[PDB]
């Protein structure tokens, strides 16, 4: 029973509103992320879904005490009685905090002074990503740490173990992308109000190419198998040539329609819609040599230009 | 020690239902807000969505104080003590207000007595656009915002800096997809309305297509049915059935080209520019198809 | 700090959680709104969205104060602290007020006991199902409300002027149809708790032609003139004519799927499957008609 | 002025989290629902979206009163300083109360202690879609008022008014389904902590069969202009009637893509695809044989097998 | 009448934030859960549903007491005082704790100083799924959950009955259209931390697809389509034109069935068993135009 009368001697006397060594010297938080999973991407939105643990430490004066030897965790609506820094997230657009069964908010106390305040929240961050090169993407999602009501001599920001800050990357399994690489960048940045601290998580995000490359195959095979349909035979049975580039067209429309569900009405590159323009002008060109009838010359000129096609799609990959 | 006393004497009697200078003079509200992404524009709703540090400032002779410090940079709990005013944006339609560990408002007294509270929000509004030239058409987003319970003899908004310098994109703020993001324009006004009169900041965005994939994905399909339809017409040495059939797909693109448009623009009254743009096209299809098939 | 004073006296003694008149005054209350926007009807929930400023007004013999201040201002923040009389809207389906940067709830008191309110509600209302013209619309679109604790005898809603006290001045406020005008009704609704005085307010609506005019034009200029190329080609070859036949209807097919796609389906008819349904079988008589002349001709 | 100092008592020495008679007998508790309308039924997401007013009276001996004869209908912020029961809901996964200009709260007292409790509740309660016969099939979809954390012996569930606590049923209508029936069930569930009452109100839903048989008839000229090409043109380019049969296939894959867009993958098989797939093999067969392959027995036996057809899907249809 | 003054009496001296021990005795918690439904799994964004009661008991000396009857039921708003344990999902990306004219939340009270303390939740949690083959599936799919700040040197969680056979109960009531729930298998361990130590309370649900969901969807048509390529060998040598044109017919549906098949389908880059179905099709498709351009 000592040691309510001495939480109740740390909370009588004490200000919320006020930041922890008021008027002197900045105090410095030190920051861990752990990324539990990257939730939800979405190319739709220009953005993604990020679940982790944002922990965060700091030190005061406020809070110190001598007789309890061992570390005092302590209940998570103790924090709407404690200062705790106005962290937030600039590129988000819906956040929350988890409250399955309360807000999952960590709060332990030391002797010497250090506070320790942990949350499990999910971030549906924006990521500008460029759709100009389809197969590599090779994309910069961040996440911008930064304080909001403090200038930067009246707090500073580091990351609790350099490297060692951010934890969980490679238990990340997604089954759209993978992870490359991951860099923890501390920035300084003015505004018209201040100068303030800005720590970035970033990393980069190659596409699991598997998925669309198999995708990908299906009209490349289809246009082949078409052009030695309307190649090989005699055009004595004419009809039987024509209604095989007929229905070239609905088979462009499936997979144009399956795509532009998926990706956005972004104007300026598409990839992908420069290798159906690659594939329709090819549709166009087998019918345009139909027209002109020299079969077999065009049969044996249709491989030789697939080949340059995807040779120059595969030099356009690996760039 | 000396702050919590400073504090509370700030608050011995001082009340949050009255503006500073009730029975004076009016309040004067300087204002600023820095986007910092323009967001992704839903032709669909003719909404928009920004996001804004939109800070606001005035002066409050009821906190003037000779403490040693000038400006305390104190927190948000201070500020839901302390009065606000009460801005409004007049056409937003899904505006959130950013919580996080602390909510993103700021509070920055000054010996003085003047303020300044920030807030990071995200607004949506209706960008009410007209489509008389619907492939290539520029507008002007309208953002209106002032007081909801204070009339003009109440509160008057004013911009902080000069109105030219008051509105910023940070460096690349651009999570455009579809249009160009060049210029803006803030002005005053008043408004009357059945209560009285009420001042209220308006400012335009200027923004224009790309031209793009939007054009490209769109005429290119319709670039090989008028090459079909010049090399249906080029010459008869070989069979004349094989051109009939030629129609047919020059039919069922115009399906697809039909499809294609109507998944983005709402469904007005009015006809736009680029579906007589494509109107026209399928009329030099079938007239040509009727007259080779009255012919041949 | 005179007001500080006059308002603060104004708060012992007075409880936050009763109407004033409990006795044999029925508390009538007078109201109004101004209408900001009336949103897209979806038709796919058969609910529309519209803003409006919705504004109340009482009397109270427990808030007359003394002279030299004609009407105090308030802000959001006494509107706790006073008694308000409740509203609530039957058919909204997510009513949803704005509370974005101290939110909007304007509160004015003059001296004689006279208190001004107002809010700015969004509501998605229900309005009707009428789908027995497709092109001929005509959708009243009622929006109503009452008190959900109060009866009839306990409170009164009435209006500011007879049937055009609602001030609505806008022309782009996302209307895909033709707004026509509107009215007020107010009845009694026998309920289980009690008797309710119903507030209705109707907006009348017809759709404008020019959104089906692209919907209806291009098939009817596209099967019926590929119909008509049908016949109009050499008959002599088989697959010319019976051919464009039956790939008129392979195209005709799909365009009633899409045309009855973005508007869910509906029980009886809405004479408009009804309008493109006669030209349907009418290309199918011109199949069968065709299917006729070949077993006479290939003898 | 008198009023308000016996509201004053009745508010004075209250206990809120102390139950009428606790420690005696079990309270009594009537209920009443007001169906306002049935929303949206999603056949998908197995759930339907139900706004009621939920109604409840108890007694307490707290809460009466000597003079005043008159009803006293208070604010919503005294159901926070009230004893209220804790009547959930079991199946539902949105629901909320609706809070247009306050929570939709109503509090009518009684001189006797007679408590009204009153709220707009709007609910989306997921229900059994058993789906293998599709056409005028009773869903039964129900639900489930439970208390949470009262026993039986502390506690009584009624219908307040009998049968006619329900109210507004046959005011309301629905573009796909139909009300035929609907009915109240008081039983007792007992668990591994206690007996607890429920109520249970059930809708049987007969589907509106027009949009059934619009969506029925429109691809079933289909496959009667799929028998009607195949009798009726001669066998010279046979291929010129065999590959409109083949476009009838993909016809058929238009509509099971329409299907897979209205409906999940489910193991029970339903009703409509069943027919439909069942002439679509037997139109495919007739194609395959007659050109396998005459005119005058294409004329003979595709339509009398199609009427056939025809009769026992409607003998089926008909259970 | 009695009651108010004991639960008082109840409240003198214990503080709401402390938990019983700190120099003393471990927490220990004993915990049961009652799945309530097992909700539909949503394998587009590979996670799945669950609505269950969760409960949870622990001996607290500081409120014991001597009434007249054993044990004491209360509503939510006393057990918001009493120190409950932070108990959270470590797969739960989105989950609700219900209420409905209360939170959904009961707190009984014995008279040794033992507690139960329930709540109504709906957790929807993920699962890796690994997709080499998708009809058949088997998954087990966790529903981890420990303390959130209490060390296992500060709490300890423990399954009330039977842990492998009796600790947790499928009620019989599953809405799942795809799935069926074979099993489940609770387990314990310790996940080490860099906070601290910690322990972790597993559960799998056992899972394999259904049969006759999409397993028949693509069953029969691509039999249908392989009965489809006989023909062209069941066909005359003297009608050359007709085993052409089968095919590219053949292969019009093939490639709008495999979209279709794959529209469902999540993204994976591992290959799955009917993506090789439809490549046994396509081998099928392949023979029979080899078999063709033998005549040609
Ligand atoms: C099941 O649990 C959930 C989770 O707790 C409950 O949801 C919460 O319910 C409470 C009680 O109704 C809400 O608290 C109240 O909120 C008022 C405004 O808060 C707004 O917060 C943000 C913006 O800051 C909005 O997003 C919120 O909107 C959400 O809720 C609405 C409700 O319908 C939804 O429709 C939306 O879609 C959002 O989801 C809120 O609008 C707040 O003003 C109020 O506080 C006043 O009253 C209390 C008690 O008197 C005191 O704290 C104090 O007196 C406050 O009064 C001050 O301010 C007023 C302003 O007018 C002045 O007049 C006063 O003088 C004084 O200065 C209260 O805190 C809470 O917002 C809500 N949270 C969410 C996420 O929904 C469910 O209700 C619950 N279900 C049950 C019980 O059935
Ligand atoms: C944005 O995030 C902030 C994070 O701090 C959040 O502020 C917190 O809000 C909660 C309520 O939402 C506050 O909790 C209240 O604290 C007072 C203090 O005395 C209590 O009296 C209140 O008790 C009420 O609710 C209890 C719930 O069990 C019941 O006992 C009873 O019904 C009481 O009426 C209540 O617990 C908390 O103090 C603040 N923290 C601050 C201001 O630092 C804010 O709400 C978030 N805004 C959103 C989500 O819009
Ligand atoms: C995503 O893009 C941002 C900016 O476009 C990248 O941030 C940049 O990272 C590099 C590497 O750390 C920084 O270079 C060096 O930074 C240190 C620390 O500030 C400095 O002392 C050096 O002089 C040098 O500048 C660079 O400054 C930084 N730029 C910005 C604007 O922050 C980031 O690395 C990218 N992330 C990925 C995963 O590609
Ligand atoms: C389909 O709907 C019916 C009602 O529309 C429901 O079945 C009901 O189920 C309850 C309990 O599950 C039973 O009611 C019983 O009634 C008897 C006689 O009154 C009573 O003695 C029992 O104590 C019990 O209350 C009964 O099976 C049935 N009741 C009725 C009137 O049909 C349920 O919603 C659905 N049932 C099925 C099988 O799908
Ligand atoms: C209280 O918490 C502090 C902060 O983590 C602990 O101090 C560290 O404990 C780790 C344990 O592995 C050691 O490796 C570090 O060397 C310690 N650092 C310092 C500066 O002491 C401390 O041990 C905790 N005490 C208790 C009783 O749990
Ligand atoms: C207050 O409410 C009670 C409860 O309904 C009313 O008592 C009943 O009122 C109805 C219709 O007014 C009649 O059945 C009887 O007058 C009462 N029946 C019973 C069993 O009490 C009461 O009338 C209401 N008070 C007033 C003034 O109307």
């Amino acid at each position: 029973s000592y040691v309510k009368e001495t939480v109740d001697r740390l909370l009588k006397g004490y200000d919320i509103r006020l930041r922890p060594d008021f008027g002197g010297p900045p105090v410095d938080v030190g920051m861990r992320i752990d990324v539990a999973s990257i939730d939800m991407v979405s190319e739709v939105n220009m953005d993604y879904t990020l679940t982790m643990y944002f922990q965060q430490s700091w030190k005061d004066k406020r809070l110190s005490y001598s007789g309890i030897p061992l570390n005092l965790t302590l209940d998570n609506r103790v924090a709407d009685q404690l200062w705790v820094p106005d962290t937030y997230f600039l590129n988000d657009k819906k956040s929350f905090v988890h409250g399955v069964t309360v807000k999952n908010r960590m709060i332990r106390l030391h002797p010497d002074g250090t506070v320790l305040y942990g949350l499990r929240i999910t971030t549906t961050a924006a990521c500008m990503m460029d759709l100009r090169r389809y197969p590599l993407d090779e994309q910069n999602c961040t996440l911008e740490i930064e304080s909001y009501g403090y200038t930067t001599d009246d707090i500073e920001f580091y990351w609790n173990g350099g490297e060692g800050a951010v934890t969980g990357v490679n238990k990340i399994e997604l089954p759209q992308f993978s992870i490359v690489d991951y860099k923890m960048v501390s920035k300084k940045v003015e505004f018209t109000t201040g100068a303030y601290p800005r720590l970035s998580l970033s990393f980069r995000l190659k596409r699991n190419i598997g998925y669309f490359i198999l995708q990908t195959y299906m009209p490349s095979t289809l246009i082949t198998i078409l052009s030695w349909v309307s190649f090989w035979i005699n055009y004595d049975a004419s009809a039987a040539r024509v209604a095989l580039g007929i229905t070239t067209v609905l088979t462009m429309t499936t997979i144009s329609t399956h795509l532009r569900e998926t990706l956005p009405k972004i104007p300026y590159v598409k990839a992908i819609d420069i290798y159906l323009m690659g594939c329709f002008v090819f549709v166009f060109l087998a019918l345009l040599e139909y027209a002109f009838v020299i079969d077999k010359w065009s049969r044996m000129f249709f491989p030789i230009t697939f080949s340059l096609f995807n040779v120059v799609y595969w030099l356009y990959y690996v760039h | 020690t000396v702050f919590t006393r400073i504090l509370d004497r700030l608050l011995d009697g001082y009340d949050n239902r009255l503006r500073p200078g009730l029975g004076e003079r009016v309040t004067e509200v300087k204002t600023d807000i820095f986007v910092t992404s323009f967001g992704p524009v839903s032709d669909h709703d003719m909404e928009y969505t920004i996001d804004v540090f939109f800070r606001q400032s005035w002066k409050d002779e009821r906190l003037k104080f000779k403490g040693p410090m000038t400006v305390l940079r104190l927190n948000n709990l201070m500020a839901s003590k302390i009065w606000t005013p009460d801005t409004f944006f007049h056409n937003g339609k899904k505006s959130v207000a950013h919580n996080m560990t602390m909510p993103n408002k700021l509070l920055r007294i000054t010996e003085d007595g003047t303020l300044l509270y920030t807030m990071r929000l995200t607004v949506r509004a209706e960008c009410p656009m007209h489509l008389e030239d619907f492939p290539m058409d520029a507008h002007a987003c309208p953002l209106k915002f002032g007081s909801y319970a204070y009339t003009r003899a109440e509160v008057v908004y004013e911009w902080t800096r000069e109105p030219a310098r008051s509105v910023v994109v940070a460096e690349d703020g651009s999570r455009l997809n579809q249009y160009d993001l060049l210029g803006q324009t803030v002005d005053s006004g008043i408004v009357q309305s059945s209560t009285g009169e009420y001042v209220v900041m308006t400012t335009h965005f200027h923004l224009k297509r790309k031209i793009g994939y939007f054009v490209i994905q769109t005429y290119l399909p319709c670039i090989m049915t008028v090459i079909l339809s010049q090399v249906s017409f080029w010459l008869n040495r070989e069979s004349v059935p094989a051109r009939t059939v030629f129609g047919v797909t020059t039919v069922l693109t115009m399906t697809t080209l039909s499809i294609s448009a109507r998944n983005s623009l709402p469904k007005v009254a009015y006809a736009t520019a680029m579906d007589w743009f494509i109107a026209v096209c399928y009329a030099f299809v079938f007239s040509a198809l009727i007259e080779f098939a009255t012919v041949n | 700090g005179d007001v500080t004073v006059i308002l603060n006296n104004l708060l012992e003694g007075y409880d936050n959680k009763l109407r004033p008149d409990i006795g044999v005054k029925p508390t009538l209350i007078h109201t109004d709104m101004y209408v900001n926007s009336i949103g897209p009807v979806n038709a796919i929930n058969m609910e529309y969205t519209i803003d409006i400023f919705f504004a109340q007004t009482w009397y109270d013999r427990r808030l007359k104060f003394n002279s030299t201040i004609k009407v105090l201002r308030l802000n959001s923040n006494m509107v706790g602290k006073i008694w308000i009389p409740d509203t609530f809207f039957r058919n909204s389906k997510k009513a949803d007020a704005h509370w974005i940067t101290t939110p909007n709830r304007m509160l004015r008191i003059w001296n004689d006991g006279r208190v001004l309110y107002t809010l700015r509600l969004t509501i998605d209302a229900e309005c009707q199902l009428q789908l027995h013209n497709f092109p001929m619309d005509e959708h009243s679109c009622p929006l109503e409300f009452s008190s959900y604790g109060y009866p009839r005898e306990e409170i009164v809603y009435q209006w500011k002027r007879s049937s055009v006290e609602v001030g609505d001045t806008r022309s782009w406020r996302l209307y895909q149809f033709s707004f026509v005008g509107l009215r007020n009704t107010t009845e009694v609704v026998k309920t289980t708790s009690g008797d309710y005085v119903v507030m209705s307010v109707y907006f009348d609506l017809s759709r404008r032609m020019g959104y089906f005019t692209i919907q209806t034009y291009i098939p009817c200029t596209l099967i019926v003139v590929l119909s008509w190329v049908s016949f109009w080609i050499n008959k002599d070859a088989v697959p010319a004519r019976t051919s464009l036949g039956i790939t008129t209807v392979l195209t005709m097919t799909t365009l009633s799927t899409i045309a009855r796609k973005s508007l869910p389906k509906v029980s009886y008819v809405t004479a408009m499957d009804l309008f493109v349904s006669v030209c349907f079988i009418f290309v199918f008589s011109a199949l069968v008609e065709y299917g006729t002349l070949h077993y006479f001709v290939s003898n």
